[PDB]
């Protein structure tokens, strides 16, 4: 690695070169920059209806929006910093932004604070066994958020309830609302309070001078689901710069290569993105942002040949780089 | 009488200006 | 809605033939002067197309089979037929597709409709304010996913005469949980049901819905003054697409000239 003179003899496999040309290894300019490109980022979805909601539901009631066929932008959910409890199991949410999924489902409601312990797989006490549980191979994250001066209302917030009983364990993922009567004993309830029989329908005391445990949360679950069927919602994504006249990197939307990318004098149709040649090579690609074709050429290779005489007489040698313009070898 | 992958195509010694001198 | 129509009429399939027609574009790849084959589904050279025809006492609607593809021309002028929809058992057990336009924009909806036992595209409203608008071939819907907004088009409904000088070719195939459709606009004289030229097709809609396809309905525009309802004519024909294998001829602008049946 000293001499193109001793470069020869690490071919040749000789202390002593006899005159004549001699091609020693290969040149190959090596890529600078890296080109990112990436269609926009349009067709934005709808996210502040569950997260900056006005309107909200007890803990029963709770709704369900259909989140699909949009783009799903969690990085100003990762850093949000106004919200009160995020923790969630194995997948951590800063590498779920460049993610695809099937289906997305996003409730509301309002829980207490010391009830907060319950929304999760395998518990048991007062919310989970009696108004809305989660299967076991949950791997959403959930979100909370303290509503002390949103939901809270003086005097107490009676226009919600919550269960305090029901029949036996539920399914996963139910949503009842209606208003059964618990029976204990062999003694049926027949809809009206008698022996055996508690009401659990409870009203909320929502207020402003309310303990930890009393005070109004609002927290959401967020669910992910993976389907047979293909993914429709999918994380974004950003682009970098585009460099002109130079063998960088590309990386685009569904092609990977290395070359240099100049104007192209064709013409291209509105239903197709790039073009090939006739041996399966790509020559021309379309950027996704603005609509303008540009040509790729592949940066300059070629071998290197030796020129030098007999080594018993000098050892001045010449270096030709065949095919290689010269204002690219320095 | 009418690449990409690493194919070149090397030039003759004798040209055909020389060729037609002979 | 379950009574049948006081115009439904039974039509022997008769055939007819399709010279070089049934071609399109199998991929997005530009390409410029070459000649290059491919294995895809396509339309067989010389073949036989169900062609269909019904009047302003004869309400020509079949249910036909949608094992691999169905060729399309809706070749009308006043414009009776409005829409197609896909199913399965065409009841609210499984997913069934809709594709309706009004005028203003194309409207495509998946869900679990309740469809008739003959369902038909009721039109109604005609007091006032008209502009040849759309105002039920479903009841219910109910539990489905996925519904597409695509870009509007023109319409008119006003009775033309003579000869046809357009084409409206369709062509649908569903692989790999997608909907492929390819349409084609161009003016022509014809003295016959299908044209003779060479025009391919270009892709518009793409939708991943992942369903199965097996049977097919067509809808037509009816007015009135579930069987009380004036129907229209039509002119359309039912093909089949196969394994076939073409060669397609490119220019120096990046269209298709000429193909090749192998």
């Amino acid at each position: 690695a000293l001499d193109p003179l001793s470069e020869t003899k690490c071919t040749l496999k000789s202390f002593t070169v006899e005159k004549g040309i001699y091609q020693t290894s290969n040149f190959r300019v090596q890529p600078t920059e890296s080109i990112v490109r990436f269609p926009n980022i349009t067709n934005l979805c709808p996210f502040g209806e569950v997260f900056n909601a006005t309107r909200f539901a007890s803990v029963y009631a709770w709704n369900r929006k259909r989140i699909s066929n949009c783009v799903a932008d969690y990085s100003v959910l990762y850093n949000s910093a106004s919200f009160s409890t995020f923790k969630c199991y194995g997948v951590s949410p800063t590498k779920l932004n460049d993610l695809c999924f099937t289906n997305v489902y996003a409730d509301s409601f309002v829980i207490r604070g010391d009830e907060v312990r319950q929304i999760a797989p395998g518990q048991t006490g007062k919310i989970a066994d009696y108004n809305y549980k989660l299967p076991d191979d949950f791997t959403g994250c959930v979100i909370a958020w303290n509503s002390n001066n949103l939901d809270s209302k003086v005097g107490g917030n009676y226009n919600y309830r919550y269960r305090l009983f029901r029949k036996s364990n539920l399914k996963p993922f139910e949503r009842d609302i209606s208003t059964e009567i618990y029976q204990a004993g062999s003694k049926p309830c027949n809809g009206v309070e008698g022996f055996n029989c508690y009401f659990p329908l409870q009203s909320y005391g929502f207020q402003p001078t309310n303990g930890v445990g009393y005070q109004p949360y609002r927290v959401v679950v967020l669910s992910f689901e993976l389907l047979h069927a293909p993914a429709t919602v999918c994380g974004p994504k950003k682009s970098t710069n585009l460099v002109k006249n130079k063998c960088v990197n590309f990386n685009f939307n569904g092609l990977t290569g290395t070359g240099v990318l100049t104007e192209s004098n064709k013409k291209f149709l509105p239903f197709q993105q790039f073009g090939r040649d006739i041996a399966d090579t790509t020559d021309a690609v379309r950027d996704p942002q603005t609509l303008e074709i540009l040509d790729i050429t592949p940066c300059s290779f070629g071998g290197v040949s030796v020129i030098t005489p007999g080594t018993n007489t000098s050892n001045q040698v010449a270096v030709l780089y065949q095919g290689v313009n010269c204002t690219e070898v320095p | 009488v009418t690449k990409f992958n690493g194919l070149t195509v090397l030039p003759p010694l004798l040209t055909d200006e020389m060729i037609a001198q002979y | 809605q379950c009574v049948n129509l006081r115009t439904r009429t039974q039509l022997p399939p008769a055939y007819t033939n399709s010279f070089t027609r049934g071609v399109y574009y199998p991929d997005k790849v530009f390409r410029s002067s070459v000649l290059h084959s491919t294995q895809d589904l396509f339309l067989p050279f010389f073949s036989n197309v169900t062609w269909f025809h019904a009047i302003h006492k004869r309400f020509d609607n079949p249910v036909l089979p949608f094992n691999d593809g169905v060729y399309f021309a809706s070749t009308e002028k006043s414009n009776i037929i409005r829409g197609w929809i896909f199913g399965t058992t065409l009841d609210s057990k499984t997913q069934s597709l809709l594709i309706v336009n009004n005028a203003t924009n194309v409207v495509i909806k998946v869900c679990e409709f309740q469809f008739c036992n003959d369902p038909f595209l009721g039109v109604y409203y005609h007091k006032n304010n008209k502009s040849w608008m759309e105002s039920g071939v479903y009841s219910s819907a109910n539990n489905c996913t996925f519904e597409y907004v695509s870009q509007p088009f023109l319409m008119d409904l006003e009775g033309k005469q003579g000869n046809f000088k357009n084409l409206r070719e369709f062509v649908f195939k569903n692989i790999d949980g997608y909907f492929k459709i390819y349409s084609k606009h161009t003016p022509i004289n014809l003295v016959r049901d299908l044209p003779q030229g060479f025009s391919a097709l270009e892709p518009l809609v793409d939708l991943p819905i992942g369903i199965n396809i097996t049977r097919f309905q067509t809808l037509l525009a009816l007015h009135r003054s579930s069987s009380g309802w004036t129907a229209g004519a039509a002119a359309y024909y039912v093909g089949y697409l196969q394994p076939r294998t073409f060669l397609l001829k490119y220019n120096e602008n990046g269209t298709i000239t000429d193909a090749v049946d192998c």
